[PDB]
RNA sequence: ACGAGACUCUGGCAUGCUAACUAGUUACGCGACCGGUCGGCGUAACUUCUUAGAGGGACAAGUGGCGUU
């Protein structure tokens, strides 16, 4: 019984492998209250807090997750969190359960199920970047 | 003269010298009977209230 | 800014005269339609067809359209033009007339004519819009 | 399409007063398979088939073969 | 005497609800296959909240499913998309058994034969395939086959003179001998393109319907055209009653149930409160399945619900 | 149980401007845990209005160039000073913010003449999204100005000036350039 | 008819297809530390993650208003 279901944000992505467990949330490694910045540390738990300790209890989860910078690779472990959640929820448990879980994730935050497409913008030549513009003088 | 609020009915229009302010109708909260057009300044939708400090002048139309 | 252009509408338009019977109010069988009946070098052409399509079909639906000519459509609108009331407009049992058309008429020698009530004529002259 | 549809040259003549510049440019017509042009058509031309003329059946016949 | 009423509906599709299945195996287990590249068992609670509720949801289609069968045993599920594939589900597990690859274009529609030996696959491609449980091609019936789309193929469940029964939208009724898989008859007098034929449960009549609105019954053991009911629409979908001698017709918006002993309409149902915001065009009925034991019709509906009526007497 | 940080409460709190209650999202579907979101609430017109307040004072704290993008330092400054105004008034800090939000936002103004002109100015109402986004953005800038060459720490001068402005104190530099918008709308009546 | 659009490249989606010791992931063995951590070793599954092909996907298509409707 396993998922590995991911999540991106800009360039970061991670996947979450949850498999029949008894509570364990690991990222990379490292337990979930350890992640870096720590300031955002709210931003992690809040699945587990949304949906309490007893929907994660008889699940296993861990996450790898590579790709650009602290804030990203953060809203990617939550993603791939909560859609590994919902993937486990769905192949193995029920559609009513799944239902409800989905409903309290998409109704706190879209973004924890869906990602979000914005990526960088190229460069145009006539400027520093993809819209600014060296100075004009006359 | 007290403060009274009143809310936004309908947009009018457009006005200003740079096209800056909304020209608005609006009805007034406890009267809700008597309306008039004011000019506000910022973005404006239907029904939002706006606390009039002064509230017997009327914008000009158009 | 979603306007069509006039490839698009004049693609659709003749797919629509040619084809009325297999399409409906469904964008995705009248893009399969579309794409089995006409040669359409792009995708996202097709697609713009098949939505003007279906747009276009919903208008027929409520009536007719000034572009589309179908032949079939012709015979039941003018089937629906074929009301006919049954007692005609113009049987009266007694029409009002003027002294003057009654002079006019007694003048053609239809004078005898019985269904005629003489209405009484009018007494001011006034008949024109007043000037300034 | 002005990559595939149309075949552009320029070329240089050396006359007595100086150099003439010549650009010669050709629009192929589309050929289906047989090189005198591309294959594929232009983006924006859209071909509607023919409708063949049938005739609305009156009534039911079954035909058993 | 006996009239059909609404009894619930089922929410959880979020697309519209193109086919219907029901076995005599699970009364209280429904397959319901949605343009949501979904399809739904559902569980049928039969509570005061609400009739059933989604139980498990089949997914790995690419785009809509347009057709969904379940086994003689209700263990295993037959699925067309317009993927252009076929899938076979194990229903305990709810993955894909088997894969069926070869039709070029969208499949259109599916059946699984009474002994459930055979697969026949009607596809946007003019094509009628025929596979086994394993997933190969036996016979591709390509040449004397419909100029056009096909819509629907369907066995015959008489264990004698095996035949199936085709329709396209070249608004021809094709019937073809299972043994061989040539034409046996072929079947003229629509006016419109065909969605939908049916095979009565004894193998004796096939109803077929589409844009005409004109629902045409057609003796299959001795191949001659019966008797043509008047529907007011476009017919969506056809079933038979499998005990009562009825047969209905997704009319429009509508259903309707015709007696083909007296010929005449039985009942109309339709459901749809009006209001308002009556400028907009009601949900039409795409899918229509009895229940086993035929005291039970589930309706799907463009507005991606599955309406269940019961015979309540009356 | 969605208390901010981990300690603020929003139940509590009370708009009781009727005017702002729809442009100040603080209640409950507005209740997160952090001021940090992504969010894509410039995407569409008035969408900004969905965003909570607290969010939107730790955007507007990223300001003169040195400090653009920075939002986790502001978040920081925002956790700091709420820690803070909890300790000077003993309020919510929620309920802190939004009265100096109430008490910031300029009711009338003056633009360019009415209709036209080049001369003069025509005093005006003033939307209640922009009453939030200028008070907000005063609030910011009389703390950014406190902090600027001054051992008094951010998130020090922030606290202060939220609370003076909660008080409607002309300590405040965010109630004196109200007053004297105010002022100037009055005399261009 | 040219130009605009169409077009090509590119950004987002696919637990559907094709398939990988110059990408991996699970699983299982063998080890090192206190079931856990192993960019420690090795070989089955497979393709979610990585690559890159084909196809799909969005059309103002659905609903409600404003419009000559």
């Amino acid at each position: 019984q396993s998922v590995q279901v991911f999540g991106r944000k800009k360039t970061a992505t991670a996947v979450a492998h949850c498999k029949r467990g008894n509570g364990l949330i690991k990222v990379n490694g490292r337990p979930l209250e350890m992640i870096e910045p720590r300031t955002l540390q709210y931003k992690l738990l809040e699945p587990v807090l949304l949906l309490g300790k007893e929907r994660f209890a008889g699940v296993d989860i861990r996450v790898r997750v590579k790709g650009g910078g602290h804030v990203a690779q953060i809203y990617a472990i939550r993603q791939s969190i909560s859609k590994a959640l919902v993937a486990y929820y769905q192949k193995y448990v029920d559609e009513a359960s799944k239902k409800e879980i989905k409903d309290i994730l998409i109704q706190y935050d879209r973004t924890l199920l869906v990602a979000d497409p914005r990526r960088c913008e190229s460069k145009k030549f006539g400027g520093p970047g993809a819209r600014a513009r060296y100075q004009k003088s006359y | 003269q007290p403060i009274k609020l009143a809310r936004v009915t309908k947009v009018l229009g457009r006005t200003g010298s740079q096209g800056q302010c909304t020209q608005v109708r609006v009805e007034f909260m406890d009267d809700t009977s008597r309306s008039i057009i004011r000019n506000v300044k910022g973005p404006v939708r239907e029904g939002d209230v706006l606390t009039l400090l002064e509230s017997e002048r009327e914008a000009r139309r158009l | 800014g979603r306007v069509r252009t006039k490839t698009v509408k004049k693609a659709a338009r003749v797919i629509i005269e040619k084809y009325y019977t297999r399409l409906g109010n469904d964008f995705h069988t009248n893009k399969r339609v579309c794409e089995e009946i006409a040669i359409i070098p792009s995708k996202k052409l097709r697609n713009k067809i098949a939505g003007y399509v279906t747009h276009l079909m919903k208008r027929i639906q409520r009536g007719p359209v000034r572009g589309i000519s179908i032949k079939l459509q012709e015979e039941e609108r003018e089937r629906r033009d074929n009301y006919v009331p049954e007692v005609s407009a113009l049987d009266q049992e007694i029409i009002e007339v003027d002294p003057d058309t009654k002079e006019m008429l007694k003048l053609l020698d239809f004078g005898s004519l019985s269904n005629l009530q003489v209405t009484q004529p009018t007494v001011g002259m006034n008949f024109k819009t007043p000037r300034g | 399409p002005v990559n595939y549809y149309v075949d552009t040259a320029v070329r240089h003549v050396l006359l007595r007063q100086g150099v003439l510049g010549i650009k010669v440019k050709i629009m192929l017509p589309w050929d289906p398979t047989g090189k005198i042009g591309p294959k594929k058509p232009l983006p924006d031309h859209v071909s509607i088939v023919e409708p063949k003329d049938e005739i609305l059946p009156t009534t039911p016949i079954s035909e058993q073969k | 005497t006996e009239q059909m009423t609404l009894r619930g509906t089922l929410k959880g599709h979020n697309g519209w609800v193109t086919q219907i299945a029901t076995t005599p195996q699970f009364p209280d287990m429904i397959l319901s296959a949605s343009r949501d590249k979904t399809i739904i068992m559902w569980k049928l609670t039969r509570d005061e909240t609400n009739y059933g509720i989604p139980q498990r949801a089949l997914r790995g289609h690419s785009h809509f499913v347009s057709d969904v069968v379940i086994s003689s045993d209700g263990q295993f599920a037959l699925s067309g998309s317009w993927d252009g594939t076929l899938r076979l589900w194990d229903l305990t597990t709810g993955t894909t058994t088997r894969r069926f690859v070869g039709h070029t274009k969208d499949v259109l529609s599916v059946a699984f034969s009474s002994d459930n030996r055979q697969i026949v696959s009607g596809s946007r491609d003019k094509t009628i395939k025929l596979w086994n449980t394993l997933g190969v091609c036996k016979y591709t019936v390509q040449d004397e086959s419909h100029s056009e789309w096909v819509s629907c193929v369907r066995f015959s469940p008489n264990s004698s003179n095996p035949i199936i029964v085709s329709c396209g939208w070249d608004k021809l009724v094709k019937v073809w001998n299972l043994a061989n898989c040539k034409l046996k008859t072929n079947h003229i007098g629509h006016t419109g393109y065909l969605n939908t034929v049916t095979v009565s449960p004894d193998g004796s009549l096939c109803a077929s319907g589409g844009k005409d609105g004109q629902a045409m019954l057609w003796d299959l053991n001795e191949g001659k055209h019966l008797y043509t009911l008047d529907g007011g629409d476009i017919i969506n979908a056809l079933c038979f009653s499998p005990n009562r001698y009825w047969l209905c017709a997704a009319t429009g918006p509508s259903i309707k149930i015709w007696d083909l002993e007296g010929k005449i309409i039985v009942d109309e149902l339709k459901q749809e409160v009006i209001s308002t915001s009556s400028k907009a065009e009601p949900p039409q009925c795409t899918s229509l399945a009895w229940s086993a034991d035929g005291q039970t019709l589930f309706a799907g509906y463009t507005d991606n619900l599955v309406r269940v009526w019961q015979v309540t007497i009356g | 149980d969605i208390k901010l940080f981990g300690k603020w409460s929003t139940d509590d709190v009370q708009i009781n401007d009727i005017s702002l209650q729809d442009y100040i999202a603080v209640k409950e579907k507005y209740a997160k845990y952090l001021p940090h979101s992504a969010g894509r609430y410039a995407a569409k017109r008035f969408r900004k209005a969905q965003c909570p307040i607290v969010e939107r004072l730790t955007n507007s704290m990223m300001m003169h160039g040195r400090n653009n993008g920075k939002k986790l330092m502001t978040v920081r400054i925002v956790k700091h000073a709420f820690e803070i105004i909890h300790l000077l008034t003993g309020e919510n800090p929620l309920q802190v913010l939004v009265n100096a939000i109430i008490n910031s936002g300029p009711r009338e103004d003056s633009t360019r003449i009415g209709r036209a002109g080049t001369v003069r100015r025509q005093a005006v109402d003033v939307s209640p999204l922009r009453r939030v986004n200028q008070a907000i953005w005063l609030l910011c800038t009389g703390a950014r100005e406190a902090a600027f060459r001054n051992i008094k720490t951010i998130a020090e001068c922030l606290a202060d000036e939220l609370i003076n402005a909660a008080k409607g104190s002309s300590n405040s530099y965010a109630i004196k350039k109200k007053d004297e918008l105010e002022r100037v709308a009055k005399s261009n009546r």
